[PDB]
Order: structure tokens, then C-alpha cells, then sequence
């Protein structure tokens, strides 16, 4: 029923397809940083999910705080000593755009361990929000997977768990997922993800929907296949701890397929 | 940067900040300004603010008020709309006596059906429709405005914020307490609109949330099971629900000819599911002969 918006689902998916394009950050941007790395956005995304986990965060709130630091990232030029305080006014943003109560401006000046003062990180709100020139409405991973869990017959709980779990993996690792869009993202999240639990493929309803194939989903796909299997020994672990969770049915206990069989 | 702005007087206060009466002293156009103090020391831009910005940017539609610029001095934020002449509330009460000729009623609600379905389309949902925020110019146009309460959603829809909509304008699945509302509670409040643009005063004047529910539970029957399945599982429904017959539907709006009274009849659908849309509604036969005329009296 209406929940499911039936007279404006397409419209929507058309529109988030258009938006995903336009709000999509530079993919070669971290060359250009002279101080900060990608293992350095890593620390610092790592840290957001914590975060995210001790203020009991909507996962979209996360994924949209990610978008704002990559765009702000692809234009600004910023010291290491000073990345936490930029993620900081993200996720602030973040929680501001997505949350219905979100954490006061005293509590994310208290989890950056007195780094920062509050005068620092309302001022770089405002500096985010000039940069990005209040575009905050933007495509994520989550508003796509939302929309391909409908396609499954029947719904299946660890898939749909597993696929925000491979997704949010993806948030972490500049190189590679810095050049996917978020809805192709999702797409090998959902397939690898359904074939992990269930054995099945990425389903026609979704080649109809989206217009892509395995065959134009298999870079990605390989990638992401890749991060899975060597997720138990990346240096960053808080979405390993964050998916043991029964909230999420475990899903990050479950073993990866040796082969994609593509 | 305001420097090209002169001020001719206060319009009112919305959801947040002020709106003033402006015009460009360079280019003639006459604007509105939200005007929003930011001592800092509170809590930076506020949400309602960061929610009205980033969606009206995005938000492009000749019945949506259109956000023309943000300027945005260090501890204050200045919104710059198109600016409209009056709302619709001041309207029915200048047509007091003569009540509002049928061709404008019917311009009226296609244009605001048009402007929602369009915010429907881009995942935005107004949550705060009311006579005060719809908005007329001499023209003929009338325009969602006040976007302050809005929001962007998902699909499906996650549980939002539940103190929502104006009273006389809400929904009774947010009455209701239900976990998950949609596009259908902004259907509900033009439905509510339709029947005060014909009978110039509200159709469901409650004082209190429950008093709300039994007013409209009086007009179009206390649901059951059978008009609306799930119901009697609904946090907030009580057993003890006085159970009032539902009346004749020519009798909630007796001018409403049989097109009329067809449309506000699914506009006011009990089960979110079946209620109409606001793309399907612009269909209904009830438009079959609509046309913009400029309204009858000067603004
Ligand atoms: O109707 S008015 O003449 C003033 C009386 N209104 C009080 C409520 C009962 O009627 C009037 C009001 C607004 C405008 N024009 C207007 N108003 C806005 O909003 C102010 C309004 C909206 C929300 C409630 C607070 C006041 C705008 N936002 C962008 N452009 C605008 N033009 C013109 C005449």
C-alpha cells in the first residue's frame, strides 16, 4: 500500500538517478590532499560509525554524512589535524537533515574527546553548508537498496541486513568505491548479498527497474567481493562489530562465497 | 549584500523566522524575505531551516513558492522567495458574503493537487498544508508555501516525527498513532481545504486530538475493520470508540454538486491505502471543464 508510495516509486527512482549524478564527488580528489590519505578517510569514517552506533543513528544519517565530507573533500584542501572537525559538522548536518531527535551540538563537541570547541564546529557547519551550498538532499546507497528489497519473493530478512552491511563496507575504502554511484553500489550489495543467503541473482524485475545487468554490475561486484572476504583483516573494524548486532541479524558472521560463479 | 533590498513591512512569522514585504531597488521585484537570527550560542542553523533550503533548491513548479536566493551573513541567514499577494485564509474571509464562485474553487484545487504531486514526485513531503500556507496572486496562481515542517523520504517510508500536521488538518492515521504515514496525509489536508474553499470555514474543528478524531469520526463514520482493515490494532484506537453511523455524503458539503462530492469523497478515504493520489486526482471528472481564471476580488 500507500507506504510503498505505488503512484511514485518510478518517478522517485528516476529522480534519485538524475540527483546521483550531479551530487556525486570528484573520484581522483585524494591525490590532490596534501596532508590527508585515504587511509586517513578511512580512521575517520571508521570513527563516524561508532559514533553512529553510540547515538543510536539512523544508517542513513551515516551514509549522508559520508556524502557531505567526500564533497566538501573534492573542492577544500584540509590539514589532518583538522579532518575529525570537518566529519564532526557532517554528521551534525547529517543527523539535522534525517533525524527526528537529533543529538544536541554539545554532545558531538563531547565525542571529539575536547579536540575541538563548540565554537569550531558551529563554524564549520556553516562552512560545510557554503561549499555545498545547502545541497544536502542527496542519493545514498540505503535510498536505492530500500527500493530493490522490494523486488525480493519472499522478503528475507538476513538478505536485506547483509546488503546495508556490504554497503556500508563500501563507505570505508575511498579506492575503489570512490568512482561507483550509489545505486550501482547497491545493486552488487543486493546481488552479492541474495546469492550469499539464498543462492538466487539479481532478478529481471530489477534489470527492468534499473537497467543494469551483472555484466554491468561485474566490475563492482568484483570489487565488493573482495572486500568481503578480506573484511576480517582490514584495519578497520567497527561495522564488523556493529553487524553482530540481532538488530541486524548478525549478518557479518556469515561466511562470503568462495566464488561468484559469474 | 542586503544592500540591494528595501523593506516595506513585516507579512507575518511562519514555522521559523520572520517574513518581511521587500524589493529590489535595482531590478523592481518585489520579494518576501525569511529572515532567521543566529546568536550561535544556541544550536547553529536549525534543522527546519537546513529541511527548507536544500528542498525548495531542488523543488522547481509553477504552484510550489519558488526560493530565488540565500544570503548568508555569519550570524544571520536571509531567504530570499517569489513573493505572493495574499494567503487563502484572508481570501475566504473577503469572500465572506459571496462566497467563492465554483470556477476558482476548481482552478484552486487542481493547482494545489498539480504543485503536490510534484513533491510527491521528488520524494517531499509537505506535512503542514493549511489555508495560512497556501498562497494567491492577482493572476490567477495559488502555491504551497512554508515548507519548514517538510521532509525528504524513502521508499518505503521509514517512522518520522509524530507531532505533525496542524490539527484541524491531520490525518487519523497520525491520529491514530500509526508507525508509518505517507503521501496520503497531505491528500487528507487538501481534502480538508476543498471542503472549507466551498463552505468558508473548517471542516474539522477539534480542540484536542481526540475531539479531533470524534469530529471527523461523526461526519464519515467511526471506522471498522470493513472500511478500514486494521483499525482495531491501531496503537491509539480504543474499543470504547463511540461507534456514529456514517452520513450521507451530500449532507458534509451540500453546494458540492455529484463530481465534487465524488472527489472530496476519496480525498477523505479512511485507509491510507485507497485514498486518492495527488497524480490520479488531477484526472477525476470534477476538472473535466477547469479553467485559471484571476480571482473576483482585489487582493
Ligand atoms: O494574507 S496577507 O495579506 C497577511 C495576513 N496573513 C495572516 C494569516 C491570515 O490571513 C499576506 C500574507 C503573505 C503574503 N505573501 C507571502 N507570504 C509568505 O509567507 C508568509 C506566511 C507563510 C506562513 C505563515 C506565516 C506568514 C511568503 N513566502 C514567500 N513568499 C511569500 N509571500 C501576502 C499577503
Amino acid at each position: 500500500g500507500v507506504n510503498e508510495v505505488p503512484d511514485y516509486h518510478e518517478d522517485i527512482h528516476t529522480y534519485l538517478r538524475e540527483m546521483e549524478v550531479k551530487c556525486k564527488p570528484k573520484v581522483g580528489y585524494m591525490k590532490k590532499q596534501p596532508d590527508i590519505t585515504n587511509s586517513m578517510r578511512a580512521i575517520l569514517v571508521d570513527w563516524l560509525v561508532e559514533v553512529g552506533e553510540e547515538y543510536k543513528l539512523q544508517n542513513e544519517t551515516l551514509h549522508l554524512a559520508v556524502n557531505y565530507i567526500d564533497r566538501f573533500l573534492s573542492s577544500m584542501s584540509v590539514l589532518r589535524g583538522k579532518l575529525q572537525l570537518v566529519g564532526t559538522a557532517a554528521m551534525l548536518l547529517a543527523s539535522k537533515f534525517e533525524e527526528i531527535y537529533p543529538p544536541e551540538v554539545a554532545e558531538f563537541v563531547y565525542i571529539t574527546d575536547d579536540t575541538y570547541t563548540k565554537k569550531q564546529v558551529l563554524r564549520m557547519e556553516h562552512l560545510v553548508l557554503k561549499v555545498l551550498a545547502f545541497d544536502l538532499a542527496a542519493p545514498t546507497i540505503n535510498q536505492f537498496l530500500t527500493q530493490y528489497f522490494l523486488h525480493q519473493q519472499p522478503a528475507n530478512c538476513k538478505v536485506e541486513s547483509l546488503a546495508m552491511f556490504l554497503g556500508e563496507l563500501s563507505l570505508i575504502d575511498a579506492d575503489p568505491y570512490l568512482k561507483y554511484l550509489p545505486s550501482v553500489i547497491a545493486a552488487a550489495a543486493f546481488h552479492l548479498a541474495l546469492y550469499t543467503v539464498t543462492g538466487q541473482s539479481w532478478p529481471e524485475s530489477l534489470v527492468q527497474k534499473t537497467g543494469y545487468t551483472l555484466e554491468t554490475l561485474k566490475p563492482c561486484l568484483l570489487d565488493l567481493h573482495q572486500t568481503y572476504l578480506r573484511a576480517p583483516q582490514h584495519a578497520q573494524q567497527s561495522i564488523r562489530e556493529k553487524y553482530k548486532n540481532s538488530k541486524y541479524h548478525g549478518v557479518s558472521l556469515l561466511n562470503p562465497p568462495e566464488t561468484l560463479n559469474l | 549584500s542586503m544592500e540591494n533590498f528595501q523593506k516595506v513591512e513585516k507579512i507575518g512569522e511562519g514555522t521559523y523566522g520572520v517574513v518581511y514585504k521587500a524589493r529590489n531597488k535595482l531590478t523592481g521585484e518585489v520579494v518576501a524575505l525569511k529572515k532567521i537570527r543566529l546568536d550561535t550560542e544556541t544550536e547553529g542553523v536549525p534543522s527546519t531551516a537546513i529541511r527548507e533550503i536544500s528542498l525548495l533548491k531542488e523543488l522547481n513548479h509553477p504552484n510550489i513558492v519558488k526560493l530565488l536566493d540565500v544570503i548568508h551573513t555569519e550570524n544571520k541567514l536571509y531567504l530570499v522567495f517569489e513573493f505572493l499577494h495574499q494567503d487563502l485564509k484572508k481570501f475566504m474571509d473577503a469572500s465572506a458574503l459571496t462566497g467563492i464562485p465554483l470556477p476558482l474553487i476548481k482552478s484552486y484545487l487542481f493547482q494545489l493537487l498539480q504543485g503536490l504531486a510534484f513533491c510527491h514526485s521528488h520524494r517531499v513531503l509537505h506535512r503542514d498544508l493549511k489555508p495560512q500556507n497556501l498562497l494567491i496572486n492577482t493572476e490567477g496562481a495559488i502555491k504551497l508555501a512554508d515548507f519548514g515542517l517538510a521532509r525528504a523520504f524513502g521508499v518505503p517510508v521509514r517512522t518520522y516525527t509524530h507531532e505533525v500536521v496542524t490539527l484541524w488538518y491531520r490525518a487519523p492515521e497520525i491520529l491514530l498513532g500509526c508507525k508509518y504515514y505517507s503521501t496520503a496525509v497531505d491528500i487528507w489536508s487538501l481534502g480538508c481545504i476543498f471542503a472549507e474553499m466551498v463552505t468558508r470555514r473548517a471542516l474539522f474543528p477539534g480542540d484536542s486530538e481526540i475531539d479531533q478524531l470524534f469530529r471527523i469520526f461523526r461526519t464519515l463514520g467511526t471506522p471498522d475493520e470493513v472500511v478500514w482493515p486494521g483499525v482495531t490494532s491501531m496503537p491509539d484506537y480504543k474499543p470504547s470508540f463511540p461507534k456514529w453511523a456514517r452520513q450521507d455524503f451530500s449532507k458534509v458539503v451540500p453546494p458540492l454538486d455529484e463530481d465534487g462530492r465524488s472527489l472530496l469523497s476519496q480525498m477523505l478515504h479512511y485507509d491510507p491505502n485507497k485514498r486518492i493520489s495527488a497524480k490520479a486526482a488531477l484526472a477525476h471528472p470534477f476538472f473535466q471543464d477547469v479553467t485559471k481564471p484571476v480571482p473576483h476580488l482585489r487582493l
